[PDB]
C-alpha cells in the first residue's frame, strides 16, 4: 500500500503516479499508448528537409533582419507574432512550420526529452520551457 | 511572544497572518473604489494583500483553475514560479512582450523576482 499511501502534502506528482499504480486499466492504456509512441513515424533529422535544412543559427532571423521587406515594394522600414499578425515573415513562417512538424513528431513519438533538447538547440526558449511544464 | 527549523516556519507563519491582517481592510477599501476591475492595480493590491481564494474568483475573467488545483495539493510553487520567471525574462531579452499592456508587464516582473525593471527603452 505504500503505492496509494500518502497525505495530503503528498503533490500531484504523487498523486498520478498513486493513480497510475492503482488504477490497473489507466496504466495498461499507458503501456499501449506507450507501445505506439515506440512504434511511430519519425522524421529524419539530418537527412531531409525536416532539420537538415532548418539548422537556423537565429530564431526569428529573418524578422529582425527584413521588416516585411520581402513583403514590400521598395526597401522600406510567441507573444509578438500573436498580438500583431503583421510580424511573421515567410522565410521565418515556413522555418518554425517545419520545426514544429519535427517536435510534434517527437512529442507523438513520446521522444519529449530530446524535443526539449531540440528546442534548447534552436534557440527556441519559449517552446522549451513549456515543455518543462 | 514566545525543531528549529519548525519554529522558524511557525512564525514566518504568524507574521503573515499578522501582515494580511493589518492590511485587509484597507485592501478591501482600495478595492470597492476600483469599480471595474483592472489587471494592472486590480491584481496587484490583492497579490500584495493576499486573499488568493477570492483573487482567483476575481480572474475568472479570463478564467483560472489551476489556482484550485494548487490549493488542494500545496507544493513546488517555488519551482512554477521561477519557470513563470524564465519565461518571463526569455521574453524580455527577446525584444517582445513590449506591446502589451504597461503595467500588466510591471506584475509579471513581480512574480518574475526582479523589484527595479531598466528596460530597453531604459524605463
Amino acid at each position: 500500500n505504500m503505492f496509494e499511501i500518502a497525505a495530503p502534502n503528498a503533490s500531484e506528482k504523487t498523486i498520478v503516479d498513486k493513480l497510475f499504480q492503482r488504477d490497473t486499466l489507466v496504466r495498461q492504456s499507458q503501456l499501449v499508448v506507450d507501445w505506439l509512441e515506440s512504434i511511430a513515424k519519425d522524421e529524419v533529422g539530418d537527412f531531409s528537409d525536416n532539420i537538415e535544412y532548418y539548422a537556423k543559427s537565429v530564431y526569428w532571423e529573418n524578422t529582425l533582419h527584413t521588416l516585411k521587406q520581402r513583403s514590400m515594394l521598395s526597401l522600406g522600414s510567441p507573444d509578438a507574432p500573436i498580438r500583431q499578425k503583421l510580424p511573421l515573415d515567410d522565410l521565418d513562417r515556413e522555418d518554425d512550420i517545419r520545426l514544429l512538424k519535427y517536435l510534434f513528431t517527437l512529442i507523438r513519438a513520446g521522444m519529449t526529452d530530446e524535443a526539449q533538447r531540440l528546442c534548447k538547440r534552436c534557440g527556441q526558449a519559449w517552446r522549451a520551457a513549456t515543455l518543462e511544464g | 511572544g514566545q525543531n528549529e527549523y519548525v519554529r522558524n516556519l511557525e512564525r514566518r507563519k504568524a507574521f503573515s497572518h499578522w501582515l494580511a491582517h493589518t492590511a485587509e481592510e484597507r485592501i478591501e477599501e482600495e478595492v470597492s473604489l476600483y469599480g471595474p476591475e483592472r489587471h494592472v492595480e486590480a491584481v496587484f493590491s490583492f497579490l500584495t494583500g493576499g486573499r488568493i481564494s477570492d483573487a482567483c474568483r476575481l480572474a475568472q475573467k479570463s478564467g483560472d483553475h489551476r489556482l484550485s488545483l494548487l490549493l488542494s495539493q500545496m507544493v513546488g510553487s517555488q519551482e512554477m514560479r521561477e519557470l513563470i520567471s524564465l519565461q518571463l525574462v526569455d521574453w524580455n531579452k527577446l525584444q517582445v512582450d513590449h506591446y502589451i499592456q504597461e503595467e500588466r508587464l510591471r506584475v509579471f516582473c513581480l512574480l518574475s523576482g526582479t523589484p527595479v525593471w531598466r528596460s530597453s527603452d531604459n524605463r
